[PDB]
């Protein structure tokens, strides 16, 4: 339901 | 005693997620395990928000750290470990684990406590 993304 | 806000942490990179929580214990801890996003991201970024609302980038921001140890990996599988231990002063251990290299950083954040 949540991952996790960069930027 | 019981946590000053709903504390959680920020997935998907922008994203508002719930761990402690208020109304709960103060002497908390738990190792849960996320996954990663974007291919090539050789670094995951654990955000510590403390909130709970919708449409979070505005609730109280603990801290922001910058982990690193996952080469190209298309998605899932990445293995993110995080472990936050709230103490009765006020304060949060963050801990995020990658499977890939053997790389892994803490940091430690005040959750509200400050004068």
């Amino acid at each position: 339901n949540r991952l996790l993304l960069t930027g | 005693d019981v946590t000053p806000l709903s504390l959680g942490i920020e997935t998907m990179g922008g994203v508002m997620t719930t761990l402690i929580a208020k109304n709960t214990t103060i002497p908390t801890k738990h190792s849960q395990v996320f996954s990663t996003a974007e291919d090539n991201q050789s670094a995951v970024t654990i955000h510590v928000l403390q909130g709970e609302r919708k449409r979070a980038a505005d609730n109280k921001s603990l801290g922001q750290f910058n982990l690193d140890g996952i080469n190209p990996a298309p998605r899932g599988m990445p293995q993110i470990e995080v472990t936050f231990d709230i103490d009765a002063d006020g304060i949060l251990h963050v801990s995020a684990k990658d499977k890939n290299s053997g790389k892994e950083q803490k940091i430690t954040i005040k959750a509200s406590s400050g004068l």
